[PDB]
RNA sequence: UAGGUAGUAGGUUUAUUAAGAGUUAAACCUAGCCAACGAUCCAUAAUCGAUAAUGAAAGUUAGAACGAUCACGUUGACUCUGAAAUAUAGUCAAUAUCUAUAAGAUACAGCAGUGAGGAAUAUUGGACAAUGAUCGAAAGAUUGAUCCAGUUACUUAUUAGGAU
RNA sequence: AAAAAUAAAAUCCAUAAAUAAUUAAAAUAAUGAUAUUAAUUACCAUAUAUUUUUAUAUGGAUAUAUUUUAAUAGUCCUGACUAAUAUUUGUGCCAGCAGUCGCGGUAACACAAAGAGGGCGAGCGUUAAUCAUAAUGGUUUAAAGGAUCCGUAGAAUGAAUUAUAUAUUAUAAUUUAGAGUUAAUAAAAUUAAUUAAAGAAUUAUAAUAGUAAAGAUGAAAUAAAUAAUUAUAAGACUAAUAUAUGUGAAAAUAUUAAUUAAAUAUUAACUGACAUUGAGGGAUUAAAACUAGAGUAGCGAAACGGAUUCGAUACCCGUGUAGUUCUAGUAGUAAACUAUGAAUACAAUUAUUUAUAUAUAUAUAUAUAAAUAAUAAAUGAAAAUGAAAGUAUUCCACCUGAAGAGUACGUUAGCAAUAAUGAAACUCAAAACAAUAGACGG
RNA sequence: AAUAUGAAUUAAUGCGAAGUUGAAAUACAGUUACCGUAGGGGAACCUGCGGUGGGCUUAUAAAUAUCUUAAAUAUUCUUACA
C-alpha cells in the first residue's frame, strides 16, 4: 500500500523533529524492504521485528495468531545535534502514480526535472519498485530496471 | 484543488493584456470624421481645459479622442485620424487623435519630440 | 556567520526554505554560472562568496524578509558532504572532481 | 543611486585656477598636459615615461596606482621629476617605495585593474630555428618537442609553419630594413622564453571541459569503495580525461598518431572529360533519406540569425 | 441550448457498386440509439509541420512566407465522358454585364491593371537563356508555369575612413 | 573638479566610385532574359624565378617616370520605476505633460525651450497585437466550506501473505489489523413520533366587604374602581435543578408518565476489505411568510391615539389588527457560525473530570480510553491554532482586484412572497486583512 | 422558426461636480450592531419575530495560624579529621 508508505514516511518526520531514538511501523513486505533499504543507507541504527508493546529480543515466529500485532521497530540516528534523516517523501502517490524507464531514471539521477520530479540531490536516496522489489535508483539503472519511482529520503 | 478538480478545469487564472482601444477592432488606427469639437474639465485634483473630440469611426463606432499638442485646427467634419491611448485625467476618452494627419495639422512651432505631433523638420 | 560553500562558490544541491511568508527556492550551479536569482539574495551571494546560483522567490518579495530569509537558508538548509557522509557512515564522491583526478 | 560622473583622475593633480576668459579650458585638459609632460619643438614627449620603447625585454606597463599619477622622468637618467609651484620639473621630496620592489607577476601585467591578463613570451629567434629543424629535419614528433621546451602543441606547429614562410621570404628579399628594425624593437619589448624556466613553461595536461560532465554528480557508496577517475568516466559515459589528453596529442600534423583513413570508403566518379569542356562533374554516392535539399525547411533570410558564409574566394555568401 | 433521435438504433432480404454498411431506394420485423466526462442546437474558424514567434521549460500564439492536406473558381442542382468529376465541362435556373438579339456571350479567387472598401500591401515590365509542362517522328511551336528585373526600409545582412 | 572639446580645422595615408583594359559563371552541340554581368587589374603582353604572394627581366605603349580620387544621421529621452549632476530662460493649477506613481498655484530636475547629457541607429518613436514576467496557490479572521446528512456514478481512492502472469496491474488461494453481523455481561434514561397528565402565574367575569382614587412615566398624558379574600372560565407557557452538561446529521433538544424507534463499553463467536469520499440525486431543515380549518389568555408588525422634540412618519405610553398556538399543507431560506467539509495514519507535556478494568494492608492505588483547559514542537500575514489552522494521504465543495451584483435577462420550481441558476458593458488603481503607535469615547 | 440590424417604447446602473433635508453607522455613536424575513416611512431608516457576536470571559479576596535544651554546643572551619 502507498498509502501505508505515505503514513510511515510522515511518521518518521514527526518523530526526527522530537527525536525520539526508537519508533514502530506497520509490518508488510513492502515497509521491511523499505526500512532495510533505509537501514543499509545509513539512514535508521537499527532494524529489529517486534511486537505492537516492542521489540522482540528472541525470535517470535510470525502467524496468523499474532499477525495483527506485528510491528518493526527501528532506530533513528542524530548526529552533531541535527537528525540523519530529515525529511521522508513519496514521489510516486497514490493518485498519481509514476513509472520511468531506465532511461528517465539516468535523466533524473542527472540533473533533469522528469514528470515534475525534482532531480536526484547529493546525499539523497530515491528508491524505485520493481516486480514487488524495492531498490535504489542507482541500482536500477545497473540492471536495466523499469520500475515505480516510489520516494526520496534525505 | 484536488487532482480530479484540476482534470475538471480548475486552474491557475491566465496573466496576458486586455484590450484598451476596443473601437479600433484590433487596428492600429482608424479614420474618422469629427463630429464636435469640445473642451472638457480634468477630474480632481487637475484643473485645465483638455480639447477632445468627438469622432465617428469608419466602422461606425462613436469615440471621444483627446487632442495633444498646444493648439489645435480640428473643426467639426474635419478628417482625422485616431490612434489608442487614453486621457487618464479625462474619464471616457480613451483614444488620441494624430497630429499631422488628415486635416488636423501638426504643432505650430514644435521643436523637440516633432515625430509626436506631425511637424517637419526645418531646414 | 559561516554559511557551507561548495567548491567555495555554490551550494550543496537545492533549497526550498520558508521564511515567513518568502518562499525560497535556490538551486546549486555549474562554474560560471553566475548569480541568476533576485537582485537582493545577488548582494548577499556577492558578499558570502557564492558565485554560481539560480532560484526564484514566490508569495512574499519584501527586500527584508528575502535577505534575512536567505542568510537563514544558507546556515539552516545545508549539510556539507562531510556531516552526511559521517552521519550515514558512508562514502560520498563528486563524481565531476573525480573524472578530473589523476 | 547613480549619477553622470566626469572622469577625474583617482590621482592628485593641480586643477585650473582664476582663469583668463579667452583661455576656455578644462580640468580635464590640464590633467592631460601634466600627465604628459612638456611638447618639444619636434612634436615629442620626451619627459613622459611611457613615450618611447623598453629595450631590455621588460613591459613598461603603465602603474598609475604605484605612482600616483606621476609619469615624468628623465629621459636620460630616469629620474622621477614632479611638477612643483614654479611651474617647474624637479626631483620629487620623498622617493616612491611601491615603484622600487614590483612583483613579478605585475611587470607582466599590462591593465592595472585586470590582474588575470598577463603578456605572452615571445619565442628567441634560436629556439624557433631548435624547433624547425627538429620537426623537419631530424623527425621529432610535435608531441617530443612539445614535451622538451614546454610549448603547447599547436603553437609547435604555428612555429614551423611561420619558419618556413621566413625562409621564403629570406630566399626572396622580401624582409627589408625596415622590418627588420621593427621586428627587432619589438623583439626587445616582451619576456623572452625560456624553456628551462619551469614557471615559463606552459601546461601540458590542459583539456577542453565538455558541458555534460559540467553538471556535479555525487554517488553514495560504501565507506570502503575504491572510486577512481576511471569510475567517474564510466558513471559521466566519457573516455578517461588521461585518453582524451592522449587523443589531443595526436592531432598535430607533425605529431605521433595522426591517423586519417577511416573515411576512405566513399565512392567517387570524375566523369569524362571531353575537349573544349570548361568543367568537369565529380559524383559522390550518397543515401536517399539523407541526401538533397528538405521540403519545408525554416528560412531564415528575413531573421536576424541568417546564416552568412564564405566561398573558395573569400567572397560573402549567403547559406 | 437539456433533453435529443423516428432511417432514428439494431435484425432479415432484394436493388445498386469493383467493394462493406439505413450509403441510397424498396419490403418486413425488433425498440432501440445519444446525453451533465455535455447530447441536440447555436455561434465562430480552412487544418497542420522537421514552419514562424515566445519561454528555462511544460506550453502559449500565428497558420503571411516554405511545405503537406482539404475546399472552392459568381450561386444551386443535375447529367455526360471517364479508373477517378455533381468538373473553372455540359444542361437548367439565379444574379450581374455585354452585343451579334440568339433556347447568344461573359463572370480576373491565372498575370498585369482599374474602381471600391481599408490604417495598410507593388509593374497594364523582360525573357523562354535556365528548371519544368503540353504538342510534334523530327525540325521545332507554345508556356503571365517559371526565371529575371521594376515598385515598397516590410524584414535580414554588409558597407557607409582610418592614423595624427 | 564646468564643461562644449580631439570635437573642428590642419597634417599623413588609403579605398569606393569614376576612367581604362579585361572578363568569368549561371550552358552548352548551340542558344544568356538578367546585363551597361560579377570579379579582377591599374599602360597591355611575355619569360623566368616566385603557399599565397613576391621579384627580376623583357616585347609592344605614353612623357627618367607612368588614370583619377572622395566622405554633412536621424530619432527618442534625462523626477522615480529607468541609462542620462553644468546649468539657465519662459510659463504660473494657465498652457500643457502623463505607461504607472504623478507634474504645473513665481527657486518647475516632469510643461515650452537653450546649454550639457543618456539610449538606439538607417532607422527612432508611437499605436495595434503575440509570448514571457507567481499558483515549486488558496478558502477561521483578507475573494473562497455546500444548512445538514444519506447515498448513485466516479473513465476517484483504498488492508495482509503467497503463487503465477503478459506485472504497482490482473487472477487464484490464503489471512484478519479496516468495515460489519449476532450474542453475553455491564451501563445509561437521552433523542424522535404519539398518547395521557401536572404546575406557578396571567386575563376576564361574578361575589364579598371596604373604600376614592387607580394605572403609567425621566416627568406626564391618553385610555362603587384599584388593592384584598373567594368562585368560575380560557389560552399560552414550563421556576429551581442547569452545565445545552449531555443527546441529535444539522435545524434542534431541559414539567411528569406511558408506547414505539434509535443510541454505549467490554468480551465471545462470526463475515473476510464487504471500506473512504461522493458530481448528479434524495431527505431533513430556525424565524418570518403563505393556503385551508380551529383557537385567541398574554405578547405584538400595522393602524389610530398620548407624549417627547425646533420637527419625531422614531425611541417611551395607551387601544391594540395580522402574527405568535393547534391540525393538514406550501416554501427550502438565516451571522443555518466553530464565519474552520469528511475520512485515515502520526507527533512532546501537564491539569481536571468521565468511563472500563485491575488490585488489595479497604478505601484509595495502578492501568487504558474520552472530554475539556493550558502548553512544547510545528504552522501562520499575524491575531493565533494545538491534536489541528501541525506532519502526511484520499475524496468532495468553493475562490481568482474593487464596484456594477448575487443585480439584469432567460429558465426551472412555488398559490404567493419568492428560491435556485446567474452574466456583460461602462468606470477606477484601487480594494481588503492582522498587527503598531496615537487621538477620541454621552 | 432562427440569426443579425434598426426601433417606437421602456428598465437598471456608474462617474462627475455640487448643494439640499436629516444624522443612520464607527465610542455604551448617545435606542447594541448585524443576518433572515414581514410591515411602515421624504430620505437615510423605523418596527415585529428568531438568530449571531463581527458587544459585555470587559472575568480578580467575607482578613485572622503553633511548645524544647540561644549556645562552654549552632553560627567559624581551606584537603583536615578520620
Ligand atoms: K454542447
Ligand atoms: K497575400
Ligand atoms: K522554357
Ligand atoms: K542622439
Ligand atoms: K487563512
Ligand atoms: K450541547
Ligand atoms: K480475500
Ligand atoms: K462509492
Ligand atoms: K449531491
Ligand atoms: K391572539
Ligand atoms: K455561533
Ligand atoms: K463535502
Ligand atoms: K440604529
Ligand atoms: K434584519
Ligand atoms: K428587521
Ligand atoms: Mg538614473
Ligand atoms: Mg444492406
Ligand atoms: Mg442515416
Ligand atoms: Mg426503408
Ligand atoms: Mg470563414
Ligand atoms: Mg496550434
Ligand atoms: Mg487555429
Ligand atoms: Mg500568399
Ligand atoms: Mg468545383
Ligand atoms: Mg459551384
Ligand atoms: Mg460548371
Ligand atoms: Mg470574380
Ligand atoms: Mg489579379
Ligand atoms: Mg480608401
Ligand atoms: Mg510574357
Ligand atoms: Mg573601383
Ligand atoms: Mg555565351
Ligand atoms: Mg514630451
Ligand atoms: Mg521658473
Ligand atoms: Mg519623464
Ligand atoms: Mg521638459
Ligand atoms: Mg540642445
Ligand atoms: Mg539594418
Ligand atoms: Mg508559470
Ligand atoms: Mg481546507
Ligand atoms: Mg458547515
Ligand atoms: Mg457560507
Ligand atoms: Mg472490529
Ligand atoms: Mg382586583
Ligand atoms: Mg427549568
Ligand atoms: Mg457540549
Ligand atoms: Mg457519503
Ligand atoms: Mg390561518
Ligand atoms: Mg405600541
Ligand atoms: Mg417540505
Ligand atoms: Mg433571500
Ligand atoms: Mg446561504
Ligand atoms: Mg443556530
Ligand atoms: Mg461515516
Ligand atoms: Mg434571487
Ligand atoms: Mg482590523
Ligand atoms: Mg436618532
Ligand atoms: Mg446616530
Ligand atoms: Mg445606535
Ligand atoms: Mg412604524
Ligand atoms: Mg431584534
Ligand atoms: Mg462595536
Ligand atoms: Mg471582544
Amino acid at each position: 500500500s502507498l498509502v501505508k508508505l505515505a503514513n510511515t514516511c510522515a511518521h518518521l518526520q514527526n518523530c526526527s523533529k522530537v527525536r525520539v531514538a526508537l519508533t514502530s511501523i506497520p509490518y508488510t513486505k513492502l515497509q521491511l524492504q523499505f526500512a532495510y533499504n533505509l537501514y543499509q543507507q545509513g539512514f535508521l541504527s537499527s532494524l529489529q521485528k517486534g511486537s505492537t508493546m516492542g521489540p522482540d529480543k528472541d525470535f517470535v515466529e510470525v502467524t496468523p495468531d499474532n499477525i495483527s500485532t506485528r510491528r518493526l521497530w527501528v532506530g533513528l540516528k542524530y548526529r552533531d545535534n541535527k537528525p540523519v534523516l530529515s525529511s521522508c517523501k513519496l514521489i510516486s502517490k497514490p493518485n498519481s502514480r509514476i513509472h520511468l524507464p531506465m532511461e528517465d531514471m539516468k535523466k533524473l539521477c542527472s540533473g533533469v526535472t522528469i514528470r515534475n520530479i525534482k532531480p536526484l540531490q547529493p546525499g539523497e536516496l530515491i528508491l524505485v519498485r520493481a516486480h514487488n522489489n524495492i531498490m535504489d535508483i542507482n541500482e536500477a539503472i545497473s540492471k536495466k530496471l523499469d520500475g515505480e519511482v516510489l520516494c526520496r529520503v534525505k | 484543488a484536488t487532482l480530479n478538480q484540476i482534470k475538471r478545469g480548475s486552474g491557475p487564472p491566465r496573466r496576458k493584456k486586455i484590450s484598451t482601444a476596443p473601437q479600433l477592432d484590433q487596428c492600429p488606427q482608424r479614420k474618422g470624421v469629427v463630429l464636435r469639437v469640445m473642451v472638457l474639465k480634468p477630474k480632481k485634483p487637475n484643473s485645465a481645459q483638455r480639447k477632445a473630440c468627438r469622432v465617428r469611426l469608419t466602422n461606425g463606432n462613436v469615440v471621444s479622442a483627446y487632442i495633444p499638442g498646444e493648439g489645435h485646427d480640428a473643426q467639426e467634419h474635419s478628417i482625422v485620424y485616431v490612434r489608442g491611448g487614453r486621457c487618464q485625467d479625462l474619464p471616457g476618452v480613451k483614444y488620441h487623435v494624430i497630429r499631422g494627419a488628415g486635416d488636423l495639422s501638426g504643432v505650430v512651432n514644435r521643436i523637440s519630440s516633432r515625430s509626436k505631433y506631425g511637424a517637419k523638420k526645418p531646414s | 556567520k559561516e554559511i557551507p560553500r561548495y567548491e567555495n562558490r555554490t551550494i550543496y544541491g537545492d533549497i526550498d526554505f520558508r521564511y515567513h511568508g518568502v518562499k525560497l527556492h535556490l538551486r546549486s550551479a555549474k562554474p560560471g554560472f553566475g548569480l541568476r536569482v533576485n537582485h537582493v539574495i545577488f548582494e548577499i551571494c556577492e558578499c558570502a562568496g557564492i558565485k554560481d546560483l539560480s532560484g526564484k522567490v514566490y508569495k512574499s518579495r519584501n527586500d527584508m524578509n528575502i535577505a534575512k530569509g536567505t542568510i537563514e537558508a544558507f546556515t539552516k538548509a545545508q549539510k556539507t558532504l562531510d556531516e552526511v557522509a559521517l552521519g550515514r557512515g558512508k562514502k560520498l564522491v563528486d563524481v565531476r572532481k573525480v573524472y578530473y583526478s589523476s | 543611486f547613480s549619477r553622470r560622473r566626469i572622469a577625474y583622475p583617482f590621482y592628485p593633480f593641480k586643477k585650473l585656477g582664476r582663469q583668463h576668459p579667452k583661455k576656455h579650458d578644462t580640468n580635464l585638459k590640464t590633467a592631460m598636459r601634466q600627465f604628459l609632460g612638456p611638447k618639444n619643438y619636434k612634436g615629442e614627449y620626451v619627459m613622459n615615461k611611457y613615450f618611447t620603447v623598453p629595450t631590455n625585454h621588460v613591459p613598461n606597463y603603465i602603474k598609475p596606482d604605484l605612482e600616483r599619477g606621476q609619469s615624468l622622468e628623465h629621459p636620460v637618467t630616469k629620474k622621477p621629476l614632479q611638477l612643483r609651484y614654479d611651474g617647474t620639473l624637479g626631483p620629487p621630496p620623498v622617493e616612491n617605495k611601491r615603484l622600487q620592489n614590483i612583483f613579478k607577476d605585475r611587470l607582466l601585467q599590462p591593465f592595472p585593474s585586470n590582474p588575470h591578463c598577463k603578456t605572452n613570451y615571445v619565442l628567441s629567434p634560436q629556439l624557433k630555428q631548435s624547433i624547425f629543424e627538429e620537426i623537419t629535419v631530424e623527425g621529432l614528433s610535435a608531441q617530443q618537442v612539445s614535451q622538451k621546451y614546454g610549448l603547447k602543441i599547436p603553437r609547435v606547429e604555428a612555429i614551423v609553419k611561420l619558419v618556413s614562410v621566413e625562409n621564403s621570404w629570406n630566399r626572396r628579399n622580401r624582409v627589408s630594413s625596415d622590418l627588420k628594425t621593427m621586428d627587432e624593437t619589438l623583439y626587445r619589448m616582451f619576456p623572452v622564453f625560456d624553456s628551462d624556466a619551469s614557471f615559463k613553461r606552459e601546461n601540458l595536461s590542459e583539456i577542453p571541459v565538455p558541458q555534460k560532465t559540467l553538471a556535479s554528480r555525487f554517488l553514495t557508496i560504501a565507506e570502503s569503495e575504491p572510486f577512481g577517475p576511471v569510475d567517474a568516466a564510466h558513471v559521466l559515459e566519457l573516455e578517461p580525461a588521461v585518453e582524451t589528453l592522449r587523443n589531443l596529442s595526436t592531432v598535430g600534423e607533425h605529431s605521433s598518431g595522426h591517423q586519417q583513413s577511416t573515411n576512405k570508403n566513399t565512392k567517387v566518379i570524375y566523369g569524362e572529360l571531353v575537349e573544349g569542356e570548361r568543367s568537369q562533374y565529380k559524383f559522390t554516392n550518397a543515401k536517399v533519406g539523407k541526401v538533397g535539399y528538405r521540403y519545408g525547411s525554416g528560412n531564415r533570410d528575413n531573421k536576424k540569425d541568417r546564416r552568412i558564409g564564405f566561398n573558395k574566394l573569400g567572397q560573402m555568401v549567403y547559406i
